[PDB]
RNA sequence: GUUGAUUGAAGGGAUGCGAAAGUGUUCUGGAGGAUCUAAGCCGUUCUGACGUGCAACUCGAUGGCAUGACAUGUGCAUAG
RNA sequence: GUUCCCUGUGGCAGGGGUGAAUCGACUGUGGAUACGGAGGUGCAUUGAUAGUUGUGUGUAUUGCGGCUGGGAGGCGACUUGGCUGUGACGGAUGGGGGCGGCCCUGUCCAGGAUAGCAGAACUGGAUGUCUGCUGCGGAUUGUUAUGAUGCGAAGCAGCGAUGGGCGAGCCUGUUCCGAUGAAAAAGAGGCUGCUUUGUCGUACCUAGACCGCAUCUGGUGUCCACUGUUUGCCGCGGAAGUGUUUUGUGCAAGGGCCGUAAGGGAAGUCGGCAAGAUUGAUGUGUAACUUCGGGAGAAGGAUUGGCUCUAGCGUGCUAGAACUGUUUGUUGUGGGGAAUCUGACUGUUUACUAAAAACAUAGCUUUGUGUGUGGACGCAAAGUGAAUUCUGCCCAGUGCACUUUUAGUUACGGCCUGUUGGGCUAAGCGAGUGUAAACGGCGGGAGUAACUAUGACUCUCUUAAGGUAGCCAAAUGCCUCGUCAUGUAAUUAGUGACGCGCAUGAAUGGAGCAACGAGAUUCCCACUGUCCCUACGGCCUGUCUUGUGAACCUACAGCCAAGGGAACGGGCUUGGGCUGAUCAGCGGGGAAAGAAGACCCUGUUGAGCUUGACUCUAGCAUGUGUGAAGUGCUGGGUGCCCAGUGCUUUGUGGAUGGAUGUGGG
RNA sequence: ACGCUGCUUUUUGAUUCUUCGAUGUCGGCUCUUCCUAUCAUCGCGAAGCAGAGAUUGCGAAGUGUUGGAUUGUUCACCCA
RNA sequence: UUGAUAGUACGAGAGGAACUCUUGAUUGCGACCUCUGGUGGAGCGGCGUGCCUGCUGGCUGCUGCGGAGCUACGUCGGGA
RNA sequence: GGAAGGUCUGAGUCCUGAGUGUUAGAUAAGAUAUAAGUCGUAACAUGGCUGCUGUUGGAGAACCAGCAGCAGGAUCAGUAU
């Protein structure tokens, strides 16, 4: 494989490696694959910015651009599941 | 002289316009329940659309982070909290983010309709009927206690996390929003197109800050009616 | 509208080392404003030909680019 | 736009020829002869037309009839006269399977050439299954690859769909995007008989039938087109179809495009300009540096034909051996290496002298704005130009912002007071504070360490602040070919080092070279007619013939020496002269031709552009006149005029007159 | 030495007579001819000319006067 | 320019010539092709690609040697 | 081997690539011994701002400042209604 760069490696030595460091963390999970909540399948995938389906169920929800929920999003949906248990 | 660039750019998109595509809610004072049948991507628009569907109308809206195809909400004022769940802003505890506020009780949203953002409930003045808000700018406002939003965040994430990184990538961005592209520098044209100009160097010449208040219309270029400049 | 090749990223298989943490080798796969070549498109040098010319900008050799921020027929919009 | 066919004639003249339900348009959509859309294929026919004429068979449609049915089956998928579906949508790439064409092969029927030989050649024609779904079943199963499965695998039984080998539409997957790939017209349907199908276009020409003044080496949208060799639809050679003449010479010098050269090997030249050289494939072997991806086909070395066999499995490719020749085999396809300056990179540019170091670009920073159909991860205006490492000190001048709730200055109209004066009622300017990734700026003089020399240290004048980190005779250093070292026999070149630097220096960006470059420079190997110094050869021109047959230019003309002359005469004065009228060459002179000098000056002659020129002006700001009725409230001075001001519905928000300030747009 | 008198037209100035309805403006390469104020070769004087090597003068223009490194250079400066 | 003149004249020494005779060359000019070298789309051979059915024989491509003629890097020629 | 030639051992020549030593070089950073010095006073006493260790910024020079730690400290300790 590649020692340091990964998912990287498709843009040769072009950029700057700062800039290769940005595009190989994104890129990561924005071409992985997720479980499904309603079949329990790992079979998510994103669609464009902000949309994830699943390939067997054919289920649409949405989320991030590059990740499938983002690190404010999971702070207020918690907020509102702890208000109706108390 | 000849007419400067700033001043075509608006003539041409009078001509040609770019369009979106207008979101809002309806007015249901009895609480119904909706039905959410899609989720679609929109050109120009970076967050996603969703379209509801209610006892007699349907309606787009910006799509909240935690919607799916064929989940339930809740419309009218006096609703439960939970994402999704157009309802009115006192049933709504501080510290909660929301979404599409209205400002007059029927204009559909006015505030926060972009990619990844929300307004914050701060305090219920509870005398005057007030509540106080921040909006996505950092600006403080009070709005009646009557008017209705929207419950969690819109949906499309941080799309500044990626870099651009190529020419193209800028190019197809400009085709769909309509932004100059590309820009020469004022400084690299005659003196005929623009107040920046010749000159045996490269260099502006002259101060960059300008008034805002009462110098011609086509004087107004560069940095307009500044308060303070430099790194910080 | 766009031929035939070159290189070989992620993902996946097998096999060796090691107490563990981890790591070696090799197949499979087919990414990228990645390298040539063709249909073709341009215009670096000879300061080549020609210079009442084939021609009010052409001809030869040499060179550059050829999946694109491309090339091209036709409907519409912009006028001193 | 008649150029098409026939006839007569030396190019004209006379007469003919274009046939549509099933071709295109007349119909859809804010658009259209390429997008959407009721309807077909063979065979024959003229001098000239054919999806149009004739004919074998089919499909749709106009109208008019006749007869007939509203339910049967299957556990199910579904079968039937038994409605509410489609139109309708991007790029790249793998696997399966192929219209036509081409190749190999068995058999049969024919064709053309041949001195001689040929196991019997060469050519043509004819013949030679599972993407999916259901029931039972009850845990495994598959791909080139990613996989599928208790939300029901395999298997068994059904439903539905549809000679060998080199692939176009078609079937089925994976992948890419801050880009996610139009709209409207047009639905109903069983078995039969008669009847209907409007208007306009249709001949001929892809370049000698078009545009460029022309029978012009230029330009002009789409489709189809065989074969040997080869990775290659390229190059180097062949078919099919198409185009073409039959009495000029035979080759001086000098040209245009090429070939071969003893010995030397860049001594040539501003400069290796031009030419020569390397080149395909397969083993071998690969450094500094580096953003760890690259550099890299680094560099350097070796092998290659023909014939006759062996080995492997996937049957056409791969690996091995003997034999053989007048030593030789790619009858094609990158020159490489060591340094400096500069732009990060792929891209774009002065149609017709500039392709670049210019412009763009990602990244980095600053500014304005709470609403436009658009709601701050938005929209708009500027500068710098990948990453890495950094980005110092100055707010006195000019600009911009805020504040004037503790100076001054200042217009219309109104109100006040008075004899035609004076008071009250704006913004702006002025003042106070902030701001340099705003425009910009960033010092002299005297002494002073036990040899000289220098100055850590001190005094002194002075600024808004006195150039910091770094870097340099650099594309920035006048003096200047600076001084020392290094490369040469010899160095105004190159590189390294030095620094009081006329006039280096921090997003006016400073330092810095991995990768990339038809960018600018210097050196090394290789190689050569660049040169020493030229020679010989090829083809087309020129020389000679016949036909067709211009232009530029022209006071008059056309041999020299000296003199004087408007100070360089063909002609004037005093001397010296070739040669009677040809043909091919040639570049001394005719201050040769071309163009009312673009350089320079003058004119009371222009135009593009700038601003601290003179005189004005769109827009914008701020008081004030006009506009709609009724009411309450707090404050000013002398009863008074005004300020904000809430309320009521019964005018309305569209405007319009004048004043002051600003205004290289 | 201090002073004084000339010649040339190769320097650079001084001037503005000719040419602005145009006389192609630096150097090199190539090729020819002329001058003498002679560098060498031929003849001949002087000496603080022993010989050798040079120095100074007269007659004399027939024939010769090269190859390279650095610079666009003219010029300059080194090597053979 | 070589040898001789001559290690002589001259000189304390160190050093060190000339007339006359003699050997080769450099460069310019004018010729010539016996020899050697270059060229040689004349001629003979070798090895190929396509085509004529194969062998023989042809045409087309690359290559070795290469006579005649031309030529220089080769040969000849100066008044008392 | 009849010969032309073939085979084995293989010095040497010509070229490239590692290694292991030794050495020249304009400029230039240190160390040490001196003299004779110039400028200050950081440490040793509560050394006149207690001292030291790590880390990150700054100054003519010793050294100075911020954050945590150590006593090798100037304290083995001090009256809870
Ligand atoms: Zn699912």
């Amino acid at each position: 494989g590649t020692k340091k760069v990964g998912i990287a490696g498709s843009f040769g030595a072009r950029y700057g490696s700062t800039l290769r460091k940005r595009m190989k963390a994104v890129l990561e999970t924005q071409r992985a694959k997720y479980i499904c909540e309603a079949c329990g399948k790992k079979t998510v995938k994103r669609e464009a910015v902000g949309i994830w389906k699943c390939r067997s169920c054919r289920r649409v929800f949405a989320g991030g651009s590059y990740a499938k929920t983002t690190p404010a999003g999971k702070i207020f949906i918690n907020m509102v599941k702890q208000y109706n248990t108390k | 002289g000849k007419i400067t660039r700033r001043t075509r750019e608006a003539k041409k998109k009078q001509r040609q316009p770019i369009v979106k595509v207008c979101l809002s809610y309806p007015i249901i004072p009895q609480v119904e329940e909706g039905e959410v049948i899609d989720i679609v991507h929109e050109r120009s628009r970076g967050a996603p659309v969703a379209i509801i569907s209610f006892k007699e109308d349907d309606c787009m809206v910006p799509a909240s982070e935690g919607m799916y195809t064929g989940q339930k909400i809740l419309i009218g004022d006096d609703a439960p909290i939970d994402i999704g769940n157009i309802t009115k802003i006192k049933n709504v505890p501080e510290g909660m983010a929301v979404n599409s506020v209205e400002s007059v009780y029927g204009d559909g949203g006015t505030f926060a309709m972009v990619n990844g953002s929300y307004s914050l409930v701060v305090n219920h003045r509870k005398e005057t009927n007030e509540t106080v808000i921040k909006i996505p700018s950092g600006k403080k406002l009070t709005v009646s206690s009557e008017c209705r939003c929207i419950v969690g965040v819109v949906a499309g994430g941080g799309i500044h996390d990626k870099p651009l990184l190529k020419a193209s990538v800028a190019h197809y961005k400009a085709k769909a929003r309509g932004h100059v592209f590309p820009r020469v520098r004022g400084v690299a044209m005659n003196p005929v197109e623009h107040i920046h100009g010749g000159g045996n160097h490269q260099h502006v010449g002259k101060p960059t800050t300008v008034s805002k208040k009462d110098i011609s219309q086509e004087q107004k270029i560069g940095l307009v009616g500044a308060r303070r400049t430099g790194y910080r």
